[PDB]
């Protein structure tokens, strides 16, 4: 019934599973060394949070860089556990990389909208794109309310209201 | 692996970063080089303080000149020999004799330097030296006077 201390904390992905992974331990936050950085390794952070499966394992902070203090060093892990902290560790606290070195995570639901036509990979008319589990697919047809495509318009940041075109 | 800053007095305050266990050939050892590379030792002299003045070089004894030979290059060398500057520069050879292969070295030396290695020499090209004309130095022997800016 705590907000606990450890929680690997995700930011900089813009949606709940996604970006760089943050940990709170002794009172501090600190982002993870990309050294050897598995995907198996990739497994435990995102069962963690829930998400799911592990899609891709990126290094180099790519997502972002991380201003805290670097934590943890050369992790390797069997891939399945709950805790994150029971991962084969190199020690604790002493890392041989610095930061743009930090680990960043796509977990099993990273849900991405975006609106294609053939000649603009992202225009603001087209076909209606989602991303989950890594893969791009079509959304249903029917039964779409005037307000369902009003909030498609409105987060893809074309315009405050749209229209269906049959064609 | 040492992360030393550059000012430090001693290698002992130094950040050290260690690896896990593991280690190189022995084949892969390092070599510093440091610039002092001369050797001055005083020699045919009755006391400590003074003597004949020779360096070694390409693996021989030879003796220093009196040409273009000044009062500071004594006093230097003096600081280094820690028995305290020169107290009066000796002239001729009044206990410098041997070694006949003269080394033709001439020291340009402000004086504020501790080691007389520490001070530029320029010796490519000198011009030979005069016979009987080595150097020599009379040190004070007091151990307790320094050097000061303008006896
Ligand atoms: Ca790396
Ligand atoms: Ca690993
Ligand atoms: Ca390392």
């Amino acid at each position: 019934a705590c907000i606990e201390s450890g929680q690997l904390r995700l930011v900089n992905g813009g949606g709940r599973c996604a970006g760089r992974v943050e940990i709170y331990h002794e009172g501090s936050w600190g982002t993870i060394c990309d050294d050897s950085w598995d995907l198996s390794d990739a497994h435990v952070v995102c069962r963690q949070l829930g998400c799911g499966e592990a899609i891709n394992a990126t290094g180099s902070a790519h997502f972002g860089e991380g201003t805290g203090p670097i934590w943890l060093d050369e992790m390797k892990c069997n891939g399945k556990e709950s805790r994150i902290w029971q991962c084969h560790s190199h020690g604790w606290g002493q890392q041989n990389c610095r930061h743009k070195e930090d680990a960043g995570v796509i977990c099993s639901e990273f849900m991405s909208l975006r609106l294609t036509s053939e000649a603009s990979r992202e225009a603001c008319a087209g076909r209606l794109e989602v991303f989950y589990n890594g893969a791009w697919g079509t959304v249903g047809k029917s039964s779409m309310s005037e307000t369902t495509v009003g909030v498609v318009c409105r987060q893809l940041g074309c315009a405050d209201k749209g229209k269906i075109n049959p064609a | 692996e040492f992360q030393c800053e550059g000012h430090e007095s001693h290698l002992s305050l130094c950040p050290v970063a260690p690896r896990p266990e593991g280690t190189c050939s022995h084949s892969r050892d390092v070599g510093v080089v440091c610039s002092r590379y001369t050797e001055i030792r005083l020699v045919n002299g009755k006391t400590p303080c003074e003597g004949r003045v020779e360096l070694k070089t390409l693996g021989a004894w030879g003796s220093l000149c009196n040409s273009h030979w000044d009062i500071e290059d004594a006093h230097v060398l003096c600081q280094q020999l820690k028995c305290g500057v020169a107290l009066s520069t000796p002239g001729g050879a009044r206990f410098g004799k041997g070694n006949g292969q003269i080394w033709r070295h001439m020291f340009h030396c402000t004086g504020t330097e501790q080691h007389m290695g520490d001070c530029p020499v320029t010796a490519l090209g000198a011009s030979l030296c005069p016979s009987e004309q080595v150097a020599s130095v009379i040190c004070s022997g007091n151990q307790s006077q320094t050097l000061s800016s303008c006896v």
